[PDB]
RNA sequence: AUUUUUUUUUUUUU
RNA sequence: AUUUUUUUUUUUUU
């Protein structure tokens, strides 16, 4: 109801199997992705093309394990509700281990060239979705859940075009020393 | 593939011109990359 | 040589068509089709060609040719969406591009008189019945491969189905500025149109947009001879040319 | 003809011909094949030689789609703006989406066309007029605000959103013109004038219409306050397309149109082909 | 037979210059003959 | 270098396998899957490839590993046979030939011990529960993605499911002679195995014959940690490689 | 892509890619060392050759900086 | 699994 | 539509 640390943390809960972590739709100038650093500067344009790097950083114990399958789903389709739905999509097996972070890329996968920053049905970008590949086990004495710590950037393959002037403020009256 | 003609300044200040245009400089590896030692990528990131 | 031009054959796939009294092929704009090239791409995908499955000729069901008949519109990639591998390919894609041969079947005897307009038209976006900004629902505007018969009644929702204002607003006499050819009985029984890929992106969905639209016209009326059956078939054969699909995921549901 | 071009007098339009008892027909054809046989009239009557003297410039694309036509009217007011809740009803500001469909002239000279990708010349010309009894005539000046899809909308005449920090925007005085250049603003590699197809698989969303041939909004408002009088600001927006590619021509329309971006055309409409007075026969 | 001098372009942009001209392409081929075998005036359409 | 022999990326398609406590991968026979060559080749039909679309990794539904379960039988390609256009390429073909990677999903924590073996076995034949010259009926042999639980119970018609006699009168232990891998919850967490066409015929019926069988069986039996949920997640993900269809029709049905 | 800048088509947007089984995972990263790697999408998934028609003009900060603004 | 695409020249039917 | 496969050498990641 009011913005928080914990809306960063993504809950991670153990022992649960087919499971989904979460889900968005890839619209990256509204949504979770709003007041991000790319979504800020993407909505000062109104096209935009290219690939999107999202990522996952795992904040368990370093004696826990978890393997995690992050899926793309490319427009046309509705919104994955089970992860067989979601593995026939761009997808990736993520083991956790040591080295802590995914990153999976969401490739441009479209018909037309640009898409609208602002969201369009006709320029939609998909969907994006976490599952359970096998589980979350945690070692013992340790309870209660863990969480992941998703980022987004773009990739060198990013497109942005025609400036325009953004929706994240406004004022009613001038400002004054 | 033209190229534009108004390459004429006609006051005397620096300040009286117009805008510079494109740098093509393109370093994103000082804020993507501002690690000590460098990290390849498909290498495993620690030890 | 010593060959015909009216003797061809069609070979693609398992499927092969021939035709002894044919008048020649239209390559629609002068352009055979082709797969995407790679200065043209925008997709990041690589394309799925499953070339001997899905390019090959499917025909589609008969159509009554009567006295009274108007005509019948087809639209592509729509009339092959349940036809094989090709259809399920076009399902479970996002993405896809895809040019055709179309072969159209009447024969009749030398005492019959009467000629059709076959001709392929590129965006054929249709007229509501109603007129004002009155859309034509989904289904109506896809079919199958049972089409558009134009001699049929208005329904709401759909398309207007009168055959001389092209269902767009357009007289059917300058409907052979889209490339077309005829079936006169007298001369012809057969019309080949290949079709490249007409689009203004470098691939589409191939379930919201249709690329094409073939329409099969009698301008002038049939005259079966005298105590014949006042009914000729029509059959429509179309076979897909260079297919690619990108972007395969869970086959999206189309309306009904 | 363009077949031969000579070096005295160049593009000759007839060769010249002389009696034919030859086995070959140029005259018998059969348009069964979708072609239309380059039949010339040497082919039929003997001729003479003679010479074009005309190069077909004017019916170039660049030239038959490269002149101003007015593609929009609106009408916008100054007037005191104390005690209106709507300023878009009472026309204090107003907004236009971008379209080449709304005039029906060069709607029917782009839609002899399937594609069509070119940069748009815009001129908005804005003339005053004082209806009421007023004392003078206003000094006024209009701001033209270019608003891309996505961009905040303005909801009043002095809101935040006409500051256009990053919106291109205009400003000109009422009886002057305004002209600027905007590019070719397609998502794909050209508009479209025609799509057969949706937005989506959806049985109730539109037909036809698309964000394909989209080419942004402007929005009107006068940037001077209000006056002892009312005086009504008609705007009218000149589009003039250059660098025009142009692809797959169509049959031109007969039927007037009804809606923007449908094909639809009126109920019990007239007939466009002229009734013979007489027979077949009668010249 | 005179030529014109207004060939200097002022501004930056390509969107921003004048018309292009006539192209003196001009291949009606494509749609008067979008026909797979060529056919020669004066012999037979068909055989 | 400085990589590891643990650290593997395995991508097929749109899709990506990464796993961190890998052992090794298995490449059956020491072998890659191929394309059929012609000096092998019988049959004259164009072969269909549609890599990008088949060619990639489908993951099986998950299997609950209890301390009383047995273990778990899948056979290839009739578990892939719902599974997308492979699955459709699958039925619209006559014929068709197909390699595969496997890879077995199964992680636990430093205080599990347990160990599975995943094998994968050429023509594994199943003998009838009753003995004699009982048949096994096509739906047993034949049940898809949920494969058969060998810790089920006797039904008329289907395999015998004894884990130890293999389903076929043969020990568990001589079983390592087929290409095998283990999955010890102290070591491993994955395994690979990358299975050819193995076939006495250059080209099969994927219907009616299943080429390869894949037995997860638990040797040494599953010990959670006190007070754990006495139960993990075994997944499976299996992919085409090298996939030709050949002799296209009409979708032949099967029993159920 | 801004890594290879080619001849007959410059600046690849995404080089061609094929499938991996390698050692070298190019996606697990350590966010923890303050970093952004430059994972392309030839590094997840199988790619085509495309290129950018584009320069990344506009968001140069002399035109993002550079129009008129009522102050 | 060091494979994928860009495209060259030769062979089978011209 | 004079296209299809067999396979060579070069380029992108070794």
């Amino acid at each position: 109801t009011k913005d928080e640390v914990n809306s960063y943390l993504i809950p991670l809960n153990a022992n649960r199997q087919n499971e989904q972590v979460f889900g968005t739709n890839l619209f990256i100038g509204d949504g979770v992705f709003k007041t991000t650093l790319l979504g800020e500067i993407v909505q000062y344009y109104t096209h935009w093309s290219g690939s999107l790097r999202f990522s996952l950083m795992y904040t368990g114990p370093a004696l826990s394990s978890a393997k995690l399958i992050l899926a793309y789903t490319p427009p046309g389709a509705r919104g994955p509700q089970d992860r067989r739905e979601a593995m026939l999509g761009t997808h990736v097996v993520w083991d956790i281990g040591l080295q802590s972070t995914i990153v999976m890329t969401i490739p441009w996968t479209s018909g037309v060239q640009f898409r609208y920053t602002d969201p369009d049905t006709y320029t939609s970008a998909g969907f994006l979705s976490c599952w359970y590949q096998t589980s979350l086990i945690l070692p013992p004495e340790t309870t209660g859940q863990v969480y992941l710590l998703s980022f987004i950037s773009a990739c060198p393959d990013f497109k942005l075009r025609l400036m325009k002037d953004t929706q994240t403020i406004s004022q009613t009256v001038a400002l004054t020393e | 593939s033209n190229q534009t003609f108004t390459y004429i300044n006609y006051y005397k200040d620096a300040a009286s011109t117009s805008s510079a245009g494109q740098s093509l400089s393109m370093d994103p590896s000082k804020f993507t990359e501002p690690v000590k030692d460098l990290m390849l990528k498909g290498a495993p990131a620690l030890n | 040589c010593g060959y015909s031009d009216r003797v061809q054959q069609i070979t693609l796939g398992n499927s092969t068509i021939t035709t002894q009294e044919a008048a020649n092929a239209v390559v629609c704009y002068a352009e055979w089709p082709e797969y995407l090239p790679d200065v043209d791409a925008s997709d990041v995908n690589k394309t799925s060609k499953p070339d001997t499955s899905v390019c090959r000729f499917y025909t589609l069901d008969s159509k009554t040719w009567t006295t009274g008949s108007k005509g019948w519109c087809w639209k592509l990639p729509d009339a092959l969406k349940d036809m094989g591998v090709f259809g399920q390919n076009m399902f479970f894609h996002s993405l896809g591009r895809s040019g055709y041969t179309v072969h159209v079947q009447c024969n009749a005897t030398k005492f019959h008189s009467g000629c059709l307009l076959v001709v392929v038209i590129p965006e054929h976006q249709l007229a509501s019945h109603e007129g004002g900004n009155v859309s034509v629902k989904y289904t109506f505007t896809h079919p199958g491969e049972r089409g558009i018969d134009l001699s049929s009644a208005n329904e709401v929702g759909g398309p207007v189905k009168d055959v001389l204002y092209n269902m767009n607003g357009t007289l059917l006499g300058n409907l052979l500025i889209f490339p077309h050819q005829f079936i006169n009985l007298r001369t012809n029984n057969t019309a080949t149109i290949v079709i490249p890929y007409i689009n203004s992106v470098p691939i589409d969905s191939m379930t919201r947009h249709n690329n094409v639209s073939l329409m099969v016209i009698p301008i002038a009326p049939l005259t079966v001879p005298t105590g014949a059956t006042p009914s000729l078939p029509i059959t429509v054969t179309i076979a897909p040319m260079c297919t690619e699909f990108s972007g395969i995921r869970s086959k999206s549901i189309v309306p009904q | 003809e363009e077949v031969i071009v000579e070096k005295t007098k160049q593009t000759v339009a007839s060769i010249s011909s002389g009696p034919k008892h030859t086995q070959k027909v140029p005259i018998l054809t059969a348009n069964e094949t979708g072609a239309t046989m380059p039949v010339l009239p040497s082919d039929s009557i003997e001729t003479r030689t003679t010479y074009m003297h005309f190069n077909g410039s004017e019916t170039d694309v660049e030239c038959f789609l490269g002149r101003a036509a007015c593609v929009h009217v609106t009408e916008i007011q100054n007037k005191d703006a104390t005690g209106i809740d709507n300023h878009r009803e009472a026309k204090l500001f107003n907004d236009w989406k971008i379209n080449l469909s709304s005039l029906v002239q060069l709607r029917k000279k782009l839609e002899l066309f399937t594609y069509v990708r070119f940069d748009s010349e815009y001129t908005i010309l804005a003339t005053a007029s004082q209806p009421d009894s007023a004392n003078y005539s206003s000094n006024l000046v209009v701001q033209a605000m270019y608003v891309p899809p996505g961009a905040p909308n303005p909801k009043e005449w002095d809101d935040y959103t006409w500051q256009s920090a990053s919106n291109p925007s205009v400003f000109f005085k009422v009886g002057d013109t305004s002209r600027f250049s905007v590019p070719y603003v397609g998502l794909a590699s050209a508009y479209n004038c025609f799509y057969d197809g949706y937005s989506h698989d959806d049985a109730e969303t539109q037909y036809g219409i698309t964000v394909l041939n989209h080419m942004g909004s402007m929005a009107f408002r006068i940037v001077n306050e209000h006056d002892e009088h009312k005086t009504l600001v008609k705007i009218r927006v000149y589009h003039r397309a250059k660098h025009v590619e142009a692809w797959i021509p169509r049959a031109p329309r007969a039927l007037p149109y009804t809606s923007i971006g449908r094909t639809n055309y009126p109920k019990n409409t007239e007939p466009v082909i002229k009734k013979r007075k007489g027979d077949i026969k009668s010249y």
